[PDB]
């Protein structure tokens, strides 16, 4: 469990702390707190229909790169607590999650 | 070590015209076995 | 579409079976793979386990299989059981559906591949705690 | 001697039983130290 903060109006970057190692394959989720868990992006580019046009992931391509999220145009709401479900090659089949990156956005 | 993704080493080839190669050849083969005799590839023996 | 309502106890008391049922609405189970999410206070998430249509119950090893998945085509329904339970598990629980996407990076005849579960379709979640007062 | 395992474990793919990760020891320039060190092996060059 990790902070960060961000004042309002710019872009935020947020990776996860996983060590990727192979061809990557991840997904982003967001839990506000007593609310249900939605999704964000999955397979490193694609959107499911509702999201805006304010997220976008990293395109796995040219091995050797860092996953990371980066968001604009950052609101109030934009607090809720993010993960980094991630999967590879050689690791094999995951359980956890990882780490929940607290986005606490001042202003 | 190894950087990157396991993979297995392999070799391509072409299909057809391999087929079409291996028809060639059963042609130039069958001028000292008659006509109609029956001709089947198979697979290696054994040894090292 | 698909919608998703709990149905549990709320108060068990410790050393007994906990059973909660989420019920599936709005469409059937034909093709959706069904999971189960764990999130206790003072830590992060947890997933639990999976089932699909070869009724494959598959655990995660950190949790000793004292869980039973138990799944409903008959009345639309899934289930679970949870046997020689702890007072450490006072948890809301979620009953969310998953798909099942492939990648293949390499050559398909090598088995080169692996597969992946995305949750996209979630649940609003019931709280049951256990209590030995 | 070797002591030796096997490397990238829990893989479901076709390459499993190959890539085997051994360590040994071998002598420096000074004969008097020794030196340890982690390599890498093929399945078809080491016997059990
Ligand atoms: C000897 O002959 C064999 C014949 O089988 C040949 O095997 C082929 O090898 C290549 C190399 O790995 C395989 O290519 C992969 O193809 C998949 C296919 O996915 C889509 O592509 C086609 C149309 O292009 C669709 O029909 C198909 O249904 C899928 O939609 C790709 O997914 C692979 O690329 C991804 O992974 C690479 C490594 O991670 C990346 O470099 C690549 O960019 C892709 O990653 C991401 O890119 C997208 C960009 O936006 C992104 O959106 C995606 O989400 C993705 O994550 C890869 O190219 C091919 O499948 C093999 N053939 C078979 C039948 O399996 C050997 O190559 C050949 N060897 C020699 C030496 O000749
Ligand atoms: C290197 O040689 C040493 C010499 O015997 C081997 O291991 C030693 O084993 C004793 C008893 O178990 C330990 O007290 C030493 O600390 C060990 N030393 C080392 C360097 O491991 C050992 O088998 C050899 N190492 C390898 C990698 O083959
Ligand atoms: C093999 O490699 C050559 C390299 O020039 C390429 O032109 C060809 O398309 C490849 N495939 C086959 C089947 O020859
Ligand atoms: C090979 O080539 C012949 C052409 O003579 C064709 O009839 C046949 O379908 C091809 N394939 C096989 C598997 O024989
Ligand atoms: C095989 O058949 C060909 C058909 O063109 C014919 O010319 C040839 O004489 C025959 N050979 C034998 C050995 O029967």
């Amino acid at each position: 469990v990790r902070p960060l903060s961000v004042a309002l109006g710019e872009t935020a970057r947020i990776s996860c702390g996983r060590q990727a190692l192979g061809s990557r394959a991840v997904q982003w989720y967001q839990h506000r707190p007593g609310q249900a868990p939605i999704l964000l992006i999955y397979n490193n580019q694609d959107r499911p229909s509702g999201i805006p046009e304010r997220f976008s992931g990293t395109p796995d391509i040219n091995f050797g790169t860092r996953a990371t999220l980066t968001i604009s145009g950052v609101e109030a709401g934009d607090e809720a607590d993010y993960y980094c479900h991630m999967w590879d090659s050689r690791s094999g089949f995951s359980w956890s999650f990882g780490g929940a990156t607290r986005l606490t956005v001042l202003g | 070590d190894i950087i990157g993704d396991i993979r297995m080493a392999h070799c391509n080839v072409s299909k057809a015209t391999w087929n079409e190669t291996l028809g060639k050849v059963v042609k130039q083969l069958r001028k000292h076995f008659g006509n109609n005799t029956i001709i089947r590839f198979a697979q290696s023996s054994g040894g090292d | 579409q698909v919608q998703l309502q709990e149905s549990g106890p709320g108060l068990v008391k410790p050393s007994e079976t906990l059973s909660v049922t989420c019920s599936v609405s709005g469409d059937s189970m034909n093709n959706y793979y069904w999971t189960w999410i764990r999130q206790s206070p003072g830590k992060g998430l947890e997933w639990i386990g999976y089932i699909s249509d070869r009724e494959s119950a598959t655990y995660n090893p950190s949790l000793n299989s004292r869980v039973v998945i138990s799944r409903d085509t008959s009345k639309n329904q899934l289930s679970l059981k949870l046997n020689s339970v702890t007072p450490a598990d006072t948890a809301v629980y979620y009953c969310a559906t998953a798909r099942r996407g492939q990648r293949i990076y390499g050559v398909v005849s090598f088995g080169e591949f692996f597969y992946y579960y995305s949750m996209d379709v979630w649940g609003k979640g019931t709280t049951v705690t256990v209590s030995s007062a | 001697t070797l002591q030796c395992t096997n490397y990238a474990p829990n893989l479901l793919s076709n390459m499993r039983g190959e890539l085997k990760q051994c360590s040994f020891n071998m002598t420096t320039e000074l004969r008097d130290k020794k030196q340890k060190v982690y390599s890498l092996f093929y399945r078809l060059d080491v016997v059990q």
